[PDB]
């Protein structure tokens, strides 16, 4: 899913010309984009039609498990509705089933990426704004204040990493509970369980060991490139420099050695990793995550 | 608490012991012989032929031996202890099979035989230094002063389990008594794949063997040899990394009350051998005698040198006298006189002489044969692998090292760099190779022959020149080279015909046109009686 | 600069066939016996727990030959083990009351507390032995003393007073943390980073670095007794023999020295010859024989 | 019914269409039925292992979504195919009562394996989402590295009362035990581990070259890590070509040995199912070159097949083609259809791929049949396709550039392993190519150092090497097909051509044909060539009486494999002659190739060559005339002066 910020500059003008009040979404999602990302996923997953079409033998298995999950906790909420109204002890009765039952989150039955993509100049020109997230920059210019934000960067590329798998939660199956651990995972290593954590275990005295299942997990395709600076950008008497850029999901096997592109991307920090001894306080490296790729050619 | 016992390793004890005394115109039994021969010369192994193990009880007890000896090992001793005792009156004994039915390929090992008796052949390339080997170890508790002693090892640091006394009641607290216990003689090899087993496309593979006790010392750098023994498995680190599923051991925490340890099980293949023996007086003094009796001898030898080259009567002189040497003399004020004989062989490559070379170092004793291209310094003169697992650096030997005593072959002699020719000529010069590595220095002998393949620099011999104008070896080196053969090509009819008749007889009949006086056994045994006279 | 990871679970399959004696059966075969067991036709402990739930009492009171009679291998799993098995009868109390008071309602609990009641035989004061250690025990006697109201904490908040790291505990002997959680909690990758600093001199907190907030703790009322035998049945030329007993929280503040009572209870031990122990009693039931009007 | 959780197969519906798709089944010989008569031979003989085509299934009508099921999830429908296939011989042998002896294979295993999944879009172009799915790939082998024991069953001991446990390895999971399981002996933490007593499987690791059909812009070669585990191992050698079908795995890796710490990012591999070391459109290995490695695969019981399979049909059928009398010019006709006249030289490029007869003398000798080519002439003509179609019809080989080679990197090296981190040895081209044919263009830019390890393997067919780790000889029986560049722009007819060509006149004497492609101006060849060529561009597809491909590869390696010509008398008289004759003639020096005796094993080599053609036994004096003819005609000798070595342009004909 591809979210243009045009759009939604035309949304809010067209609230503000017939009266009604409207906020600037615009520049929320320009300068904390990292955190609308959830948001979206939520409203979207609020509003996801059913599907009209049948699922046959020539599906996807991973759409195939996403179908069993859904089926799977309706199953356990009805049966859950049943037995509570069985001891004769509605929006209580169901908040009551909710409160006290287990359910597959909503990260694990999405099936779909969502990527924005920048406000035009002739968008805002036209509405008489100032589209910062789609000026071109190049890595000299881009600094400190600048983290957090939804930015274009102008270069070559010159470097691109073969596409591997990333894991973001792991699964384990409990054979003694019968249940299903998921772990999530948003760092370069982790450390893998070894005891049940399910409830039953947890409250048993005799718990059942951890094995690891790949089908269940969540993966992700994950791409690294470099970024240099063209001839032109570079000062008088200089070096050119550069910078790393991060690809996941579909957008991966979009940039090719020699590329001369503007991609943009949301700027974020990651831990330091040079020499202890020279370490001053909390020093941290940046990247770049892509979400949107223009070619000149 | 009574042990728990395994009636078949019984079982196989007495059928052993029965074997012992049992096996047997005059009759007699060799075994109850052997085991006086060993009390009468204090020794510590005995040799028992395992076709002799075969025909007893339907070999039931050949097979379970076979497939099973890791489990039988210690009943096999205890039966030799037994009747050992019973037949005659510390010390540590060693069995030795040999003889097997078939002979497997380093290519052909396989998983499923692990803990299996069974034998190898191959080339040894390595050897380490003799070291002592903790055997059967002694503890000192630490809580109470109890001493324990006779703790067996089994290929790993063993220590004990358990405080002997209850009057204290120690696991796992122990200090080691290195002053009272026991060691063995304890050595590893490195062996290579043959050469014509390895299979098409492919590099050949290497194997370590561990040699114990009195065994140790046995092979030697550079030959084949044929082992037998046990296959086993030891421990490995580097595996992690390699695809695939690697199996790790945890603890069962079921039926355990309460109110991380795990381990990687990794390992590669290894062989610890009991029997080792080399692979290549009697009646045949009388036809040494009637051989050496002989008048045209001497013809006869130089007729029977490289018999499938055609002509080249002082080339094949020259190879003989090469194969035996002079004498090295010493003088008083310790100058050494040199024996050695070195040849050079000329000509443009239409010639056949790389024949002569092949001929040589398929023949010969101590022979290596190389190209001057497709060799390195290290590769002659020698190396230093100081990674050695367990201790300090060892030595690996070089094709110079290598035929010491014996001939060196080499061919593209005129391609050969300035580093490695002086090599070769600080080789001849004084019979050692200094090496000075990684802070280590070291002489090593190389008391070699040397026959040499050069080609013109020219490509044709061009005849107008002189031989230091047609060679391009450095003056030192070549000032060294006694013999110097040139062969030429004369067109003439007779020797072509000769030449092609001879050509196709070998390839119509094969092995049938070469009719030599001798053979290469009757010559090696003239050579090795001859090289003994110092006239 | 990341946030923490997160676990979780759902259940799908089936595990092995579930065994009588473990924790999970029990709770189902506690909660069974709450919801379904009739005497006159009635619902007595439901519509108890109701009423309790109603007035804000947070206990229920329970009488054993009821479940003597219902259920009989539970009976002897709390006589032979109370301290393993009030837990989870608690436990079973508390989701029991979730659900009433949810569905009440619409038509922040702690754990509730329960009481035993009995008329099983007792046992003079001066039989009590090894055998009875840990076990429940029935007991008649006069009260001659009662200690003050103490406080105990039930859900305490800390903070290390170095690195300012937080952290909650909760009751239901609990010492504080001996050393700074910070370092075996690896929250975050940055806080791998904040663990580190001034170039190479290592974070230690010290010994003993937390410290409580009493602003956001949550504590109980404990109280001690004594319960001697009744002077008329001393033999002669010895003073009686006396015991202590301990009880809390809905338990306190019950009757006054003088009166006499029947306890039931657990004979346990603690320590204060080379391996004595002083026993004592943790009260789990009072009944009064009316006295002093 | 009973789906199992995460997938859609259902047991008992699979195995149902399973057994009706073995009981009814054929090609629509092609009306009988198939897989039973497979399944009897298969109990005949003793096999264990059943060669499953995946095209098959998706002709039957029920099994159209078994397919799929299969592509999507093997790991549950192979163990479900073999327990119907179990159940399957069980019920052929009782329901027919043919003999009573059924316990052997009602307890011995059995096994499928798939080898035709659908086409693959090479190994980059996969994505996260088709982990643990089944695909093929097409390479070279390069590395294999030593059988690596994998422990299945843990043996423990109690060193209190000798009592042993035997532990089943679950999931790559061993539990230890923490309590001797005896009664009278329950002390905690008392189990002991014996290595040595436990059981081991088999699994090797190979290092693949992938060689995708299509590839996008930009990209370059790689390598992959392939699984093999039980039968299969050993089962490859480096320099192979093969075909290979396995599902697609992935795996964490462990940041180093001290920690339990994994890596976010994964690590992917294959884990081979099936491989096919055949193909329709190349011959087939030498097989007097891989004699011990037959008789390893019988001991092994691998069923991997490493020749094609001849039917009784296919064998009359080469029988008739062999008994014409034109089919000497037939096959060289055939040759490179696209490739116009040039009949001398597909008759040498023919007769090279025949190759001689293999002496081996008992008590240690060998001569091999390897013969070696060089191409001179115009730069312009076509002397460089006939490389390329020699390289891709032959089993092995590697093409190479003069100037972009070097003496270690065409011999061995040794490298650093990125995953075991420790050094091994790697092959040259020259033993890659071991058995078959390595091309050479250029052959006159390669530098002397370069060119002087060549000689030993056109001498003795083997290379030395004494470099640090090893001393040892191996063996490089492989055709030499070498092309050059005369000097200059054009070969001058005027000047002998030792002075046209940039090699030492030695050299040039150890090949056994020399080809002088001379482009000469004549109106009607011009005509024939023109038409020839624009002909192809008619239609957008191509449409050119010559035998098909596959029809040839089978004649050529059935030639090859099953006879052996023998010299005779009345040849050896003519070989005698005609060598003396060369030796004669043209006795003032370097102005032609003097003759010697590669000349005289030249003419062996070809009358064996040619004798082996059309099916015979004995060498005959046809045989050797027409090795003589061929031999002159290369170099073309009639339209030369014997006294100056010149050229009369107007003698020779196109
Ligand atoms: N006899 C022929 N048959 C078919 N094509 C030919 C012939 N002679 C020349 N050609 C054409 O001319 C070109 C020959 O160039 P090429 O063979 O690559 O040069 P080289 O001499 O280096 O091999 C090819 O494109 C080919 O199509
Ligand atoms: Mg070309
Ligand atoms: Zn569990
Ligand atoms: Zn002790
Ligand atoms: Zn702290
Ligand atoms: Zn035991």
């Amino acid at each position: 899913v591809i979210i243009d910020l045009d759009d939604i500059l035309q949304y809010q003008n067209e609230k503000f010309l017939q009266g009604t009040q409207a906020d600037d979404l615009v520049s929320a999602i320009q300068q904390n984009a990292n955190h609308f990302t959830e948001l979206f996923c939520r409203a979207i997953d609020n509003n996801m039609p059913l599907p009209t079409k049948e699922i046959d033998y020539k599906d996807d298995v991973l759409d195939v498990i996403l179908n069993q999950r859904r089926l799977r906790n309706e199953r356990m909420l009805s049966d859950r509705t049943n037995e509570i109204r069985s001891e004769n002890l509605n929006d209580a009765l169901r908040e009551v089933v909710e409160d006290e039952t287990e359910l597959f989150p909503p990260n694990l039955t999405r099936r779909y990426f969502l990527y924005f993509k920048p406000l035009s100049q002739n968008c805002a020109r036209r509405y008489r704004k100032k589209a910062i997230s789609s000026k071109p920059l190049s890595v000299r210019q881009i600094k400190g204040d600048f983290l957090g934000q939804l930015i274009t960067v102008r270069g070559i590329i010159t470097r691109v990493s073969d596409v591997k798998p990333a894991v973001e939660v792991i699964a384990y199956t409990c054979d003694q509970c019968g249940y299903e651990v998921f772990q999530e995972v948003n760092s370069r290593t982790f450390t893998p369980l070894s005891e049940c954590t399910s409830e039953e275990c947890s409250q048993n005295q005799t718990k059942g060991q951890l094995f690891m299942s790949t089908r269940a997990s969540k993966f992700s395709a994950f791409q690294e490139c470099k970024i240099q600076e063209l001839s032109q950008q570079v000062p008088v008497g200089h070096i050119p420099r550069s910078l790393n850029i991060h690809v996941n999901g579909t957008l991966v096997r979009s940039l090719s050695p020699g590329d001369i592109v503007d991609v943009t991307g949301i700027f974020l920090p990651a831990p330091y990793t040079g020499f202890k001894a020279l370490k001053a306080g909390l020093l941290t490296e940046t990247y770049l995550e892509a979400q949107f790729v223009r070619q000149h050619k | 608490v009574k042990k728990v016992d395994d009636v078949t390793g019984e079982k196989v004890r007495e059928a052993f012991e029965q074997f012992l005394e049992d096996f047997s115109g005059e009759v007699e039994k060799v075994y109850r012989a052997q085991i006086e021969f060993m009390k009468i010369y204090d020794l510590n192994t005995i040799y028992i032929d395992y076709q002799h193990l075969s025909m007893r009880e339907n070999g039931a007890l050949a097979m379970a031996i076979s497939e099973q000896y890791y489990r039988f090992l210690p009943f096999l001793q205890k039966g030799l202890r037994r009747v050992v005792r019973k037949y005659a009156p510390e010390r540590v004994f060693q069995i030795s099979f040999f003889n097997l039915p078939t002979v497997h390929r380093i290519r052909d090992i396989r998983s499923e035989k692990i803990g299996s008796l069974l034998s190898i052949s191959g080339t040894v390339t390595r050897t380490s230094e003799v070291r002592p080997e903790l055997y059967k170890a002694s503890f000192t508790c630490d809580m109470c002063r109890a001493i324990v002693d006779n703790v067996e090892q089994s290929f790993k640091y063993t220590e004990p389990t358990f405080c002997p006394n209850p009057s204290c009641e120690n696991r796992a607290f122990w200090t080691l008594n290195v002053t009272r216990s026991r060691f063995l003689d304890w050595q590893k090899v490195r062996i290579q794949e043959n050469a014509n087993e390895i299979p098409t496309g492919s590099m050949p593979r290497t194997l370590d063997v561990i040699l114990r006790g009195d065994s140790v010392e046995r092979a030697k750098p550079g030959d084949r040899c044929k082992f037998t023994g046990v296959e086993i498995v030891v421990p490995d680190v580097t595996q992690l990394g390699l695809p695939g599923v690697k199996p790790s051991s945890t603890l069962d925490t079921r039926g355990i009350s309460k109110t991380l340890g795990v381990r990687d099980l990794t390992y590669k293949i290894s062989f610890l051998a009991c029997h080792v023996i080399s692979i290549g007086s009697s009646d045949e003094i009388n036809e040494l005698k009637e051989m050496v009796k002989d008048e045209h001898i001497y013809d006869k030898l130089v007729r029977s040198i490289a018999p499938a080259v055609f002509g080249h009567e002082a080339v094949k002189k020259g190879i003989l006298l090469q194969m035996l040497g002079g004498v090295h003399k010493s003088t008083v004020e310790g100058i050494k006189l040199r024996g050695d004989i070195n040849i050079c062989v000329v000509g443009d490559p239409s010639t056949s002489k790389s024949q002569f070379l092949k001929y040589v170092v398929g023949f010969a004793p101590r022979s290596v044969y190389t190209s001057g291209k497709a060799s390195s310094a290290a590769g002659l003169t020698a190396a230093v692998v100081r990674d050695e697992e367990g201790g300090d650096y060892t030595i690996e030997a070089g094709a110079l090292m290598l035929a010491d005593n014996g001939i060196c072959c080499i061919d593209e002699f005129d391609k050969m760099d300035i580093s490695d020719q002086v090599a070769i000529h600080e080789a001849m010069e004084q019979q050692t190779i200094s090496i000075a590595k990684a802070g280590i220095h070291a002489t090593l002998n190389a008391r070699t022959s040397i026959l040499a393949a050069a080609n013109p620099v020219g490509g044709r011999y061009n005849r107008k020149l002189s031989l230091r104008g047609n060679l391009n070896m450095t003056a030192p080196i070549m000032s060294r080279f006694d013999l110097f053969f040139v062969i030429l090509d004369d067109c003439n009819e007779k020797i072509d015909t000769e030449l092609a008749s001879h050509i196709v007889d070998l390839h119509m009949k094969r092995d049938e046109a070469i009719e030599p006086p001798f053979s290469a056994e009757q010559l090696r045994r003239y050579i090795k009686y001859a090289r003994t006279f110092k006239p | 600069s990341f946030d923490r990871p997160e676990i979780y679970s759902a259940p799908v399959l089936q595990g092995e066939s579930p065994n009588d004696d473990d924790n999970t059966e029990i709770i189902k075969s506690f909660k069974n016996f709450i919801l379904e067991f009739r005497l006159d036709s009635q619902f007595i402990y439901r519509d108890q727990l109701r009423n309790n739930i109603l007035v804000k009492n947070y206990s229920l009171t329970v009488n054993m030959e009821h479940l003597i009679g219902y259920n009989e291998d539970i009976y002897k799993k709390l006589s032979d083990e109370p301290s393993d098995i009030i837990p989870l009868f608690e436990t079973a109390i508390t989701q029991v009351a979730k659900r009433i008071s949810i569905l009440s309602r619409a038509q922040s609990l702690p754990t509730f507390q329960l009481i035993l009641n009995s008329n099983a035989n007792q046992i003079p004061l001066r039989d009590l032995d090894s055998e009875h250690v840990s076990k429940i025990v029935r007991l008649s006697g006069i009260i001659i003393s009662t200690s003050v109201l103490s406080s105990r904490a039930t859900y305490l908040s800390i903070m290390c007073r170095n690195c300012r790291h937080t952290t909650s505990i909760t009751i239901n002997t609990v010492s504080l943390p001996r050393s700074c959680l910070s370092t075996i909690e690896s929250e975050s990758s940055m806080a791998n980073e904040s663990n580190i600093g001034d170039e190479s001199t290592k974070k230690n907190c010290g010994p003993d670095p937390y410290i409580i907030i009493h602003e956001s703790s949550k504590f109980i009322d404990q109280q001690f007794l004594k319960l001697q035998e009744i002077p008329e049945l001393v033999p002669v030329g010895e003073m009686p023999r006396n015991l202590t007993m301990t009880c809390d929280r809905y338990l306190t503040n019950k009757v006054i020295p003088g009166t006499r009572v029947t306890i039931v209870g657990i004979y346990s031990i603690y320590n204060s010859g080379v391996a004595i122990r002083t026993p004592y009693i943790k009260i789990l039931g009072i009944q009064s024989d009316v006295e002093t009007s | 019914l009973r789906i199992i959780w995460g997938t859609n197969v259902s047991i008992q519906e699979c195995t149902t269409n399973f057994r009706n798709f073995l009981m009814s089944f054929k090609y629509k010989t092609d009306e009988e039925l198939y897989y039973i008569k497979q399944l009897n031979e298969m109990r005949e003989l003793g096999t264990s292992n059943l060669n499953l085509d995946a095209r098959n299934l998706l002709a039957y009508k029920q099994t159209e979504d078994l397919y799929h099921q299969l592509l999507n999830y093997p790991q549950e429908v192979i163990s479900i195919m073999d327990q119907t296939i179990k159940d399957c011989m069980v019920s052929l042998i009782v329901d027919n009562n043919l003999d009573y002896d059924l316990d052997e294979i009602e307890t011995k295993f059995y096994k499928v394996r798939p080898y035709n999944v659908g086409s693959c879009k090479g190994m980059r172009e996969l994505n996260p989402n088709d982990i643990d799915k089944l695909i093929n790939l097409k390479g070279l082998v390069l590395r294999s590295t030593p059988v690596i024991p994998d422990m299945k069953v843990a043996f423990f001991k109690c060193n209190v009362c000798d009592h042993t446990m035997a532990v089943e390895i679950d999931r790559g999971v061993i539990q230890e035990p923490a309590r001797c399981e005896r009664i009278d002996c329950n002390e905690p933490n008392s189990m002991s581990l014996i290595h040595n007593r436990c059981s081991f499987a088999d699994k090797q690791v190979i290092k693949l070259q992938e060689t995708p059909d299509f590839v996008p812009d930009g990209q370059t070669p790689h390598s992959i890590s392939l699984c093999v585990y039980d039968e299969l191992v050993d089962s490859c050698r480096a320099g192979d070509r093969i075909e290979v079908t396995g599902t697609f795995r992935s795996i964490p890796i462990r940041a180093n040995s001290r920690q339990r710490v994994l890596k976010s990012l994964y690590k992917t591999y294959v884990d081979v199912v099936h491989v096919k070391k055949v193909s329709d459109k190349r011959l087939d290995v030498d097989t007097s070159t891989i004699e011990q490695e037959l008789m390893q695969n019988k001991v092994d019981h691998n069923e991997v097949e490493e020749v094609r399979q001849i039917t009784d049909q296919d064998l009359a059928k080469i029988r008739e083609v062999a008994a014409r009398e034109d089919l000497y010019s037939l096959l060289a006709r055939s040759i490179a259809p696209s490739i116009y006249e040039l009949e001398d030289v597909k008759k040498g490029i023919l007769l090279q791929l025949f190759g001689g007869t293999n002496k081996t003398f008992t008590k240690g000798g060998r001569y091999r049949g390897d013969i070696n080519i060089l191409l001179c002439g115009d730069p312009s003509t076509s002397k460089s396709q006939i490389l390329q179609y020699v390289h891709k019809i032959t089993p092995r080989g590697v093409y190479t550039s003069g100037k972009g080679s070097s003496a270690v990197g065409l011999t061995a090296y040794i490298t650093r392993d990125v995953d075991t981190k420790q050094l091994v040895l790697e092959s040259g081209a020259l033993v890659l190519s071991d058995g078959g044919v390595c091309c050479i263009d250029e052959f006159d830019k390669m530098s002397d150092s370069t060119r002087s390890v060549l000689h030993e393997v056109m001498e003795q067919q083997t290379i030395s090497i004494a470099k640090a780790g090893i001393i040892t000889t191996l063996n490089a029986r492989s055709s030499i097909l070498a092309s050059a560049n005369p000097i200059g722009s054009r070969y001058n007819p005027n000047l002998p051509v030792t002075e046209n060509i940039d090699l030492p006149p030695p050299l040039l004497s150890r090949f056994d044909l020399v080809y002088l492609v001379l482009d000469k101006v004549d109106e009607k060849n011009d005509r024939e060539l023109a038409k020839h060529l624009t002909n192809l561009y008619l239609e957008d597809k191509p449409e050119h009486d010559v035998l098909p491909v596959e029809f040839l590869t089978m004649y050529i390696s059935y030639a090859k494999e099953h006879i052996h010509p023998i010299i005779t008398e009345a040849a050896k008289t003519e070989l005698v002659r005609a060598y003396v004759g060369m030796r004669k003639m043209g006795d003032s020096d370097e102005k032609r190739i003097t003759a010697t005796t590669r000349q005289l094993e030249s003419m062996i080599r070809l009358a064996e060559a040619h004798a082996k053609m059309k099916l015979k036994n004995v060498v005959e004096l046809e045989d050797v005339q027409e090795a003589v003819r061929l031999i002159r005609s290369a170099i073309k000798d009639y339209a030369t002066d014997p006294k100056t070595g010149k050229i009369d342009m107007n003698l020779v004909q196109t």
